[PDB]
């Protein structure tokens, strides 16, 4: 419903509902700037994840709540009320997959827009294997793997191994390898390898890119001191 | 804790 | 729409929406079990009085941020942002009074009940009055301090001064008259009188009785403290 | 800080 909104108000409307901690609403404003049809910037693809990621984190993080509940009631209402939550999550994947097929990815060029993109695919289709339990379990976890390894490939050939998206790729990758695809080893490699190749990329950096690409390789430092 | 993701 | 489901399964519901911070959904199960037409019991009040309360606790968290950016700002999309946002808290506090006047409150015989409605409904016409700018402020004002008048007069008849209900009313009402009326003296008297007749009756109390009244009593004396 | 309500 925001076809009536020039691109730059949705934008700058995304930038306040953010400062609000209006996430949804901040969602709603990104869809409609992508459905304008031109490609976005870099700040703008931030926005963009940043929305759908927070709209989704708190239904991800409801329905572990509800699940958590559930299981240990093994009346219909705390099932009936996680598979509300889980259509409703659900909904938020497709409209987020299908803002990337239509057409943010066919249409990004550059390794930054289109390893960011693949990412995100890899990251919705991750959230939906979380609650998968059907005939399509399995090919939902191979849809968010074939797109995290293709991001995968393109990052390694065209940016460096600090490049931050680079290293969140491969932060969340390694974490569908633990706990979507039961491939601990290959999770534990994975961290390993990126936080290395990083390391010895470094003395590249100004002060700038290095704080930025030192918060994510911190991260995938916490998760092998996790898992090993 | 939680691992993390980004 | 929860017209179809059982009056114990949407308060089930709004506890599992709850422990899940999934308020607005909470407020939703609430809004229909009143809808129900039976009277509410204690817990049940209390459910619909916290998903209300964190409900347009949020938008007036945003509206807050958006009015504050708008003044710095003295396009037009913060202005236009602020009255969605604004736009959207009216029609909450709107939903929660048209539930307490059909009919919540008429048929409240109980001064637990009675006095506990009453001061949501001074509470809601005080959020309608944050945001107020027209020819009806003053009527605004006017309807949130007589809703508090009259659960202060049924308090002070038929509660104890340590009963949490009527150390919240007076907390709420005494920052009505600080920050609304602007009668600072008054917000004062009332927060400090309120104090010193509840020391004067903890005795009476077992300890767990004593606890939920200490722990309002401490939000008067940070007022106090705040304002003196 | 913010004053109270409940
Ligand atoms: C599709 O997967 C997007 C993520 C891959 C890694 C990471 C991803 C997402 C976000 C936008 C959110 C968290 C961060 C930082 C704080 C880790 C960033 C971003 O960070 C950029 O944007 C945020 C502005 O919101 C700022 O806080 C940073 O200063 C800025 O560099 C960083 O450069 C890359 C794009
Ligand atoms: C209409 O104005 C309702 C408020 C008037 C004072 C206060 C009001 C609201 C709430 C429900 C939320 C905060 C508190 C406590 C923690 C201060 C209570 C309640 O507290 C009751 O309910 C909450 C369960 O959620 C528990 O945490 C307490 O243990 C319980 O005593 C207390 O007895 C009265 C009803
Ligand atoms: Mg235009
Ligand atoms: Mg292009
Ligand atoms: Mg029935
Ligand atoms: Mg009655």
């Amino acid at each position: 419903a925001m076809g009536s909104m020039e691109r730059a108000s949705l934008i700058q409307k995304a930038k306040l509902a953010e400062q609000a901690e209006r996430y949804e609403d901040m969602a709603a404003f990104m869809k409609g700037a992508v459905e304008k049809g031109e490609e976005l910037s870099c700040e703008e693809r931030n926005l963009l994840s940043v929305a759908y990621k927070n709209v989704v984190g708190g239904q991800r993080a409801a329905w572990r709540v509800l699940s958590s509940i559930e299981q240990k009631s093994n009346k219909p209402e705390v099932r009936e009320y996680r598979e509300k939550v889980e259509t409703e999550l659900q909904g938020v994947c497709d409209t987020v997959l299908g803002l990337l097929d239509s057409h943010l990815i066919k249409e990004a060029g550059d390794a930054e827009s289109r390893v960011f993109y693949l990412k995100m695919k890899g990251d919705y289709y991750r959230y939906l294997a979380e609650v998968a339990t059907g005939d399509d379990k399995k090919r939902i976890i191979d849809s968010a793997r074939s797109a995290y390894q293709e991001a995968m490939d393109i990052s390694k050939k065209e940016m460096p191994p600090t490049n931050p998206i680079r290293l969140g790729l491969a932060l969340n990758f390694s974490v569908f390898h633990y706990e979507i695809a039961n491939s601990p080893e290959e999770a534990i490699s994975l961290a390993k390898t990126t936080f290395d190749e990083a390391m010895a990329d470094l003395h590249t950096l100004s002060e700038d890119s290095y704080k930025d690409s030192t918060l994510i390789m911190q991260l995938l430092r916490d998760n092998l001191t996790l898992w090993t | 804790k939680r691992r993390k993701s980004v």
